[PDB]
């Protein structure tokens, strides 16, 4: 009753052929359904019993398999195909795989950086949130490292990426440290150092309180 | 024709119970399981469980036996779905499924309920300035934006000088905060040579607490 889906994210072209796979811990069969799902909508049928397309679902997908791996195979890749994919074992149980988001392939690209310090604004309240941008970067794995008077924080930042974007297929990065007015005014030298596969070596963006 | 529509949005405290509902028509309702489904933020699908209209059978994922009840009427086709003990981690898009034609697989699903669970109450957003300046200038092409911070429940809109300009926007997703809070940030690059020309303001709109605010940001 575990479904698990390699690779979670594909990289490909219009009009290529792709081809995802889910593996159950145990034999199911021809139990398989495959649905596909964009953000913010409910998800969609494409295939059940493993190889059986959904009326109405374009011939270009297909699917088979049987017993513990399976695939979905997508011919000539549309536009509207890039979303993400999910197995899920229709036997006993229903359980769903991790899910694979097919993604706009294109060249590394490495990201802008860019820092924000806390506005008088905010500080007045009694918080600093200090705003780390990493803008139209791919692919989409990059890392961030808060540093303050050169301690790297942890746990006390959280950060968001986009979706793909529409007109260059990159990925920006938002990157948010915060920290209480009093320690805020308690440091000096506040710093984001950025990593991407597309960076030779780390990029740092920083600032001093009082600059 | 087949269609399931659910009740709407909810926001509840921990501990607290949520009981959603799921309309069913253009198929017999009783003669087919209603299934249950859930989806936390930019996660993936979940089974929760499943009944048999008629007799009120019921079967519940591993996790969530004890906490969930599924229920039917159908007298009036709809199905509901309780959750009790409350958590933040229950936060998620809560959706109800059937398969009409007995395909082996959710061929009709609901447009999805949105449940946030918080210790937070409903509350608007402060909004500060993501200031251009020389940290955030690259060639020709500057950075600003907005914080949009300490808000609940999801979802808030921002646009920039009312939907005029659109190029070079990037509007992030929300992290939810220790606090039970939510914050976002919204950003666009332009040209540094129209920073100190050109106006640039954020429209933000936070509908579950009818809080509305533009945001002028200057170098």
């Amino acid at each position: 009753i575990q479904m698990t889906q390699s690779p979670s994210s594909v990289s490909a072209s219009v009009g290529d052929r792709v081809t995802i796979t889910c593996r159950a811990s145990q034999d199911i069969s021809t139990w398989l359904a495959w649905y596909q799902q964009k953000p913010g909508k409910a998800p969609k049928l494409l295939i059940y019993a493993a190889s059986t397309l959904q009326s109405g679902v374009p011939s270009r997908f297909s699917g088979s398999g049987s017993g513990t791996d399976f695939s979905l195979t997508i011919n000539s890749l549309q536009p509207e195909d890039f979303a993400t994919y999910y197995c899920q074992q229709a036997n006993s149980f229903f359980t769903f795989g991790g899910g694979t988001k097919v993604e706009i392939k294109r060249t590394v690209a490495a990201p802008s950086v860019f820092i924000f310090p806390p506005s008088d604004e905010q500080l007045k309240s009694g918080t600093a949130s200090v705003v780390c941008l990493l803008n139209n970067f791919y692919p989409r794995e990059a890392k961030v490292q808060w540093k303050v008077d050169n301690a790297l924080q942890s746990g006390n930042s959280q950060e968001s990426v986009t979706e793909q974007d529409s007109k260059d297929s990159t990925y920006s990065l938002s990157s948010t440290l915060t920290l209480s007015k009093a320690d805020y005014e308690k440091h000096k030298l506040y710093a984001c150092e950025v990593t991407h596969q597309g960076l030779s070596s780390p990029v740092t963006k920083s600032f001093n309180r009082g600059e | 024709e087949v269609q399931l529509v659910q009740s709407g949005a909810e926001v509840k405290k921990p501990g607290a119970t949520v009981k959603i509902s799921c309309k069913a028509s253009g198929y017999t309702f009783s003669d087919f399981y209603m299934y249950w489904v859930r989806q936390a933020p930019g996660k993936g699908l979940e089974w929760m469980g499943l009944i048999d209209p008629e007799d009120a059978d019921t079967m519940y994922a591993e996790k969530f036996r004890g906490r969930v009840t599924i229920t039917a009427d159908t007298s009036t086709d709809t199905g509901y779905l309780e959750l009790s003990s409350l958590r933040s981690e229950d936060t998620a898009v809560y959706y109800c499924a059937a398969d009409p034609w007995e395909l082996n697989a959710f061929n009709v699903w609901g447009q999805g309920t949105l449940v946030s669970v918080s210790s937070a109450s409903t509350k608007g957003p402060s909004v500060f300035p993501l200031a251009p300046s020389s940290k955030s200038t690259s060639g020709g092409t500057a950075a600003l934006g907005c914080l949009v911070k300490d808000y609940f429940p999801e979802p808030v809109t921002v646009s920039w000088n009312s939907g005029a300009l659109t190029s070079g926007v990037h509007t992030f997703p929300a992290v939810l905060q220790s606090s039970g809070l939510y914050s976002l940030s919204s950003v666009v690059t332009v040209p540094s040579s129209s920073l100190g020309t050109q106006t640039y303001i954020c429209n933000v709109n936070h509908k579950p607490s009818n809080t509305k605010v533009d945001k002028k940001v200057e170098p």
